[PDB]
């Protein structure tokens, strides 16, 4: 249930050789879900343009700060292909 | 004084900061007089 309304960006840097820090919703004015709902494989998916070649926003290493329903915490892409996978950090 | 520093391309500006400071002068006022009587105008040689 990703939302493209609910994510933004936080580094305001247009340098792309560096990663960006995303920051996504999930409380009750978000997609009101918890972070391991958020946190789970290929939640994300929707974000990318064409998952199967990792084409999209998202690139690995990136950093999204999760904000779901229950709590909140780091995380840390980890693939873009063929699946987006995050680990907490 | 400013100053130039690097950054990556199409990376965010940077700005080396430049500092600002006042001086103040306190105006102050001075007199200078004279008097001249005029029983003195036909007594002088001089213009007093």
């Amino acid at each position: 249930a990703f939302g493209i309304n609910y994510m933004g960006r936080v580094s305001t840097s247009a340098n792309n050789d560096t990663q960006k820090v995303w920051i996504y919703n999930g409380t009750a004015t978000g997609s009101n879900e918890t972070v391991a709902t958020i946190a789970a494989s290929g939640y994300f998916n929707a974000f990318m343009v064409n998952v199967a070649l990792g084409k999209g926003p998202l690139g690995v290493g990136d950093l999204i700060i999760i904000n779901g329903n229950d709590a909140s915490a780091f995380y840390t892409v980890q693939t873009i292909t063929p699946n987006v996978t995050v680990s907490v950090f | 004084e400013g100053m130039a520093n690097q950054k990556a391309p199409q990376d965010d500006i940077t700005p080396m900061n430049v500092s600002n400071r006042d001086a103040e002068a306190v105006i102050e006022d001075w007199y200078a007089s004279e008097y001249a009587d005029r029983s003195f105008q036909n007594k002088l040689a001089v213009n007093a």
